[PDB]
């Protein structure tokens, strides 16, 4: 398991630390990512299983992310309402690829004084249990390597849960209900035999060239509403 | 084909 410790409410301008621990997270490298109330995940940056740093450049200034031996920290250097949301650590799975296979299930920070596109279907679908849905996933820049590309389900409140990585392999312990496809800019999952379980959000995430814009992003997310 | 890796090795 990762857990997110530190959220709380703060006044704009008060410098915040969250931490990210495992129960030996010192061999992972860990992202963070961000999901504002009602609205789609997005990534901040990377570290490295030795302190190697990338950030997503609007996070620049913003975000600060350090690691020593039990625990990685996010920062939060300056805030401001526009922080308001709930933050996730993310593990890299295995290989060289930038997709996740164990995220936490977030801790909420609250700030009050009191160029990539991935278009994902439109939310709500609907699906009949027992039927089929197929979720698009189109990205205006190609994924790294064409199928560097995963899909996710989140549930409120729980850690989204990998389903697909390498655009196709099938997460380990996922039933194979779930199909992705597709290569470079254009991407599906494929949920067959519909359960009342699978009503969640989907999002799609690429990893990108790091030298073409950010090394990660996601689509806005797919909901799916089960009859 | 040239790969070009944009992070380390990861085991986990
Ligand atoms: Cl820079
Ligand atoms: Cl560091």
């Amino acid at each position: 398991q990762l857990m997110e410790s530190g959220g709380r409410l703060v006044t704009p301008g008060t410098p915040l630390t969250l931490t990210c621990t495992a129960s030996d997270i010192s061999t992972y490298s860990i992202s963070w990512v961000r999901q504002a109330p009602g609205k789609g995940l997005e990534w901040i940056g990377h570290i490295g299983s030795s302190g190697t740093q990338y950030y997503a450049s609007w996070a620049k200034g913003r975000f600060a992310i350090s690691r020593a031996s039990t625990t990685v920290d996010l920062r939060i250097t300056g805030p401001t309402t526009e922080d308001t949301a709930t933050y996730f650590c993310a593990r890299r799975g295995v290989g060289y690829n930038l997709y996740y296979n164990m995220w936490g299930p977030g801790t909420l920070v609250t700030v009050s004084l009191g160029a990539i596109d991935m278009t994902q279907t439109p939310s709500p679908v609907s699906a009949a249990v027992g039927g089929t849905v197929t979720i698009n996933c189109q990205a205006s820049q190609s994924v790294y390597n064409s199928k560097n590309l995963a899909w996710y389900q989140q549930k409120p409140g729980q850690p989204p849960k990998l389903l697909i990585y390498d655009s196709s392999t099938l997460a380990s312990g996922v039933s194979s209900r779930f199909r992705g496809s597709g290569s470079g800019t254009q991407f599906t999952l494929t949920i067959s035999g519909v359960q009342s379980d699978d009503a969640a959000t989907y999002y799609c995430q690429g990893e990108f060239s790091c030298s073409s814009g950010d090394c990660a992003g996601f689509g806005g997310g797919t909901e799916v509403v089960v009859e | 084909r040239p790969h070009f890796p944009q992070f380390s090795y990861s085991a986990s």
